[PDB]
RNA sequence: CUCCGGGGAGGCGGCAAAUAUCCUUUGAUCCGGAGAUGUCUGAAUGGGGGAACCCACCUACUUUAAGGUAGGUAUUGCAACAUGAAUACAUAGUGUUGCAAGGCGAACGAGGGGAAGUGAAACAUCUCAGUACCCUUAGGAAAAGAAAUCAAUUGAGAUUCCCUCAGUAGCGGCGAGCGAACGGGGAUCAGCCCAUUAAGUUAUGUGUGUUUUAGUGGAACGCUCUGGGAAGUGCGAACGUAGAGGGUGAUAUUCCCGUACACGAAAGGGCACACAUAAUGAUGACGAGUAGGGCGAGGCACGUGAAACCUUGUCUGAAUAUGGGGGGACCAUCCUCCAAGGCUAAAUACUCCUGACUGACCGAUAGUGAACCAGUACCGUGAGGGAAAGGCGAAAAGAACCCCU
RNA sequence: GAACCCACUGUCGUUGAAAAGCCAGGGGAUGACUUGUGGAUAGGGGUGAAAGGCUAAUCAAGCCUGGUGAUAGCUGGUUCU
RNA sequence: UGAGAAGCAUGCUGGAGGUAUCAGAAGUGCGAAUGCUGACGUGAGUAACGACAAAACGGGUGAAAAACCCGUUCGCCGAAAGACCAAGGGUUCCAGUCCAACGUUAAUCGGGGCUGGGUGAGUCGACCCCUAAGGCGAGGCCGAAAGGCGUAGUCGAUGGGA
């Protein structure tokens, strides 16, 4: 399923709104991709689907910090 | 086999025209069984409580008739009849 | 307040009011009393058990509120009560007190 | 009977038990032949296996 | 002339038969229905 | 079937009445409580399968022939242990043990998705409407809840529900329509914590009160007349902390069951409080990918409108008490509060069920579809649809026997 | 040219023997043939040597339940003095 | 009896309820809606009694015989009007007894009512072993939820195996 790993993202419903304001149903989608991140600690390369914030979240707090908190709250990786 | 089985496994016997040619002639006997009861059931129980040695067990399953009684629809139970054959004469 | 299997009862209400008799069985809410409410009964022929039809007179059930107990010692209608004598639960008369005749 | 049944053993118990089941089974014989007029025996045989499996439960 | 129903046992209970019915979500709900509704036969 | 308690003349359930055996004052039937047994299918869980069927393995006792008995053998998650690749340590994987979950069911709560008929006298903005419907999931209620809240005589103090304010102020192809808040009056009333660990909740065990699961006693009317039958007429009498209700051959406070009242529990269960332990609250120690901003949407009575405020799909991104949020574009002053961490009862919503009581509610074409063997008969492959049918008599006393056939 | 598969003409039937038939003739009959059992394709979809044909005696959008008591400036009806 | 919706008295039937006056509340007055439910008329003793071969007589039983049973003649099918298997049905199978309802007439007859009886496997079929089309499917991949596909595997005869 599309959900982001790191920060939980999910597709989300809104509307197009036209011209003369018709408005029909849409999905935002998030910018969810594939990634692999090396691992000093268990010496291996993890694979991680997850968004550019989440990206930016790794960049800020270390691929350490954020592997012990999915790990935590109960993500197997 | 338990005891408790065996004298459960022989209901009664069957009287009928073709039931009692049976044994004038042939000396076989008829009964009606357990609906679960196998052959070699029926053998060991025969010879344990008539004492008598058994050469060949048959059975046969008849179902039950639908009958109506006024309004009310119902059916009868299946019956299991088993022909023994005794050796030579006894019984 | 029991109408017993073999008491002596009084005929109160009905046309057989006034007449006595031994009751000679109670069940549910209905009493027969010995000789009393007869009717004739024409019974038809049974092959089996023979006894060839006839017309026979039997005791009809009556309703228990109908009689009432009968008083020896003045031969009129009573009413039964409880009372715990020693330690045995007793009928008696509610009109006199004393314990109910025992037959 | 359950206060006869109750003072005996569990050995005696089992092979009143054995014997009450035997003549069961000769009864149903006897019934099916029809050489039999009184009816209450069968039952009384089934309400005293009922009793000695209850006896024998209670006491083991 | 030949009409609409040619029976079969194995296809009509391999249809709508009672572990049919179990198999599916649909089916589960099918069965509730009957039974809050009370027919005294649920499948065929 | 067994035991405990109640009760004392009958009883072997009903359509469905009968004979026959039969059981019962060494106490039956029956009523209440606690135990024993409880085949097969069905989440079904040893494998399979067209539900109530077919087939198989391991252990232990018996067995002599080709059997019996008693157990165990599903998946997923978590924990401990053992074993263990590519690959050297490792890791993946594999296995054993222990614990937990799955399913069903009326309505009410919360969350994810989400129409159209219709109205606008056409119709696309709008309305219908966050309604119908699908999906996930908890409890006896849920949710919310202790101000980065309102107010503006410079005051009020957590949530929830009812009456007003008011069809007012506003929103709107300024159409049709939608529709607040402040302030006041009530119901209820409660605050407590962030790793030296709170209130509150849950399970077990003990004690003090209370209420339930059978039951017992329970007053007092005679005569006369009509009548098939008296409870109805006429004459008089009694009880009433009792003249509620039902029945009895027609209308009964004194004929029966009862009614006010008094009394009653061997055994088991519910509730209130006190106390002794377990867990829980609780991976949480002042809140940074945070607040704020550009772009596109959604929510607020409010349709981007002068649009303040809340959520974010995407791109960005501070200060941190000498600080920061709000007071409806926005600036200055003043007032007020401290977000990015939590727990918490009552007032509130509902009835598949249990006991009692009631009705200017119906009385067999009515009232539940169903007063009766009805979700049956019957129709359809199936989802599904779906009837009609009450009344002898007080008591069967239900017509012995004769005649036509 | 039989069996088997079709349906070109005419009569009869039209509250039928039959909600599509009978009788007398007619076409293919080693093939692009006929047929049994068990499977797959589902409704704005399926399948179609193509007729808007077929999809359970129903098809220019199947059936059942629900929104639902839809709306109807239209037609009918509306009970004693 | 009154101007009306209607009121009053009484003979017969029936066998247990009814209710003044003044107030009060309504499921409060039916001829029509190709209205709804049940009963019953007219058409009328009218149409009709459903392939492809056809019946006649003697006797028997019986309340009753064109239709049943026995007998002597006649006719019809004979690559189906005969014999059998699978599918489907479920007691319709055999014997005794009965004719209210059914059988397009009658019925002593019946696939009709009631009572009893009847199916016997190492070699026939199923179960079982094996797999096709296809179904399901540990892990796995994917998807708001529901769920979709699929590996190992496991089922699945219309086929192979004494």
């Amino acid at each position: 399923s599309k959900v982001c790993q790191v920060t939980g993202k999910r597709p989300v419903v809104g509307n197009n709104v036209s011209h003369a304001n018709n408005k029909t149903k849409r999905r935002f989608e998030p910018n969810l991709h594939h990634h692999r991140f090396w691992l000093e600690s268990e010496k291996r390369f993890v694979r991680l689907r997850l968004t550019t914030k989440g990206m930016r979240i790794i960049d800020k707090l270390g691929i350490e910090k954020v592997v012990a908190d999915l790990r935590a709250q109960g993500q197997k990786i | 086999m338990n005891n408790e089985r065996i004298y459960q496994v022989l209901k009664g016997p069957v009287f009928s025209e073709k039931a009692q040619v049976l044994g004038d002639t042939a000396g076989v006997q008829v009964f009606k069984v357990d609906i679960n009861a196998t052959k070699l059931e029926i053998k060991k129980a025969v010879e344990k409580l008539f004492g008598v040695e058994v050469v060949k067990v048959n059975t046969t399953i008849t179902k039950g008739k639908t009958k109506r009684f006024g309004r009310t629809l119902g059916r009868r139970s299946d019956v299991k009849k088993a022909y023994v054959t005794l050796k030579a004469g006894q019984d | 307040a029991k109408i017993k299997k073999g008491d002596q009862v009084i005929v109160i209400a009905g046309k057989e009011k006034g007449k006595q008799g031994t009751v000679l069985s109670v069940s549910e809410d209905r009493v027969k009393v010995e000789g009393l409410n007869l009717v004739k009964k024409h019974q038809k022929p049974n092959r089996v058990t023979g006894a060839e039809g006839g017309i026979v007179t039997q005791e009809a059930s009556l309703h228990i509120s109908n009689v009432a107990i009968l008083n020896a010692t003045t031969q009129k209608a009573d009413r039964v009560g409880y009372q715990v004598i020693d330690g045995v639960k007793t009928r008696v008369y509610k009109s006199t007190g004393e314990s109910v005749a025992v037959a | 009977k359950t206060k006869d049944l109750r003072e005996k053993s569990v050995e005696e118990l089992k092979a009143l038990l054995d014997e009450q089941q035997l003549n069961q089974f000769r009864l149903r014989m006897a019934k099916a032949t029809g050489q039999l007029g009184k009816s209450h025996e069968v039952q009384v045989a089934r309400k005293t296996i009922a009793r000695i499996k209850t006896l024998l439960t209670e006491k083991q | 002339m030949k009409r609409t129903f040619q029976p079969s046992e194995l296809k009509r209970k391999r249809v709508h038969g009672f572990r049919a019915r179990m198999a599916t979500k649909a089916g589960r709900q099918v069965l509730a229905r009957r039974r809050a509704k009370g027919r005294h036969s649920l499948t065929v």
